[PDB]
């Protein structure tokens, strides 16, 4: 019924209705970064 | 460097290959 990684935790599942196999991915997340020359320089900004 | 390929030497190579949740 349910799928499993290396590190114990879940990554794929059963459809209990029909029987086909679902991958499970963690929905996308991560550090927010600004990238800045000195603001003495500049007062643009580019986000990573 | 071995150019034929990244400019890894072949010793370098057979380093890279002998190496090896959210
Ligand atoms: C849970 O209930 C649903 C709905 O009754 C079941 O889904 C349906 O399953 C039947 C086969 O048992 C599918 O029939 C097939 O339809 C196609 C249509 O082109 C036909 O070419 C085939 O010869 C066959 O008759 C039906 O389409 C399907 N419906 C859906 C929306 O998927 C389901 O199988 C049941 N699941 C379990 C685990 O009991």
């Amino acid at each position: 019924q349910f799928g499993r990684d290396i590190a114990d935790t879940t990554d794929a599942v059963r459809d209990p209705q029909t029987l086909e196999i679902l991958d499970i991915t963690p929905c996308s997340f991560g550090g927010v970064s600004v990238i800045t020359p000195g603001t003495n320089t500049s007062n643009e900004v580019a986000v990573l | 460097p071995d150019p034929s390929k990244s400019k890894r030497s072949f010793i370098e190579d057979l380093l890279f290959n002998k190496v090896t949740k959210f």
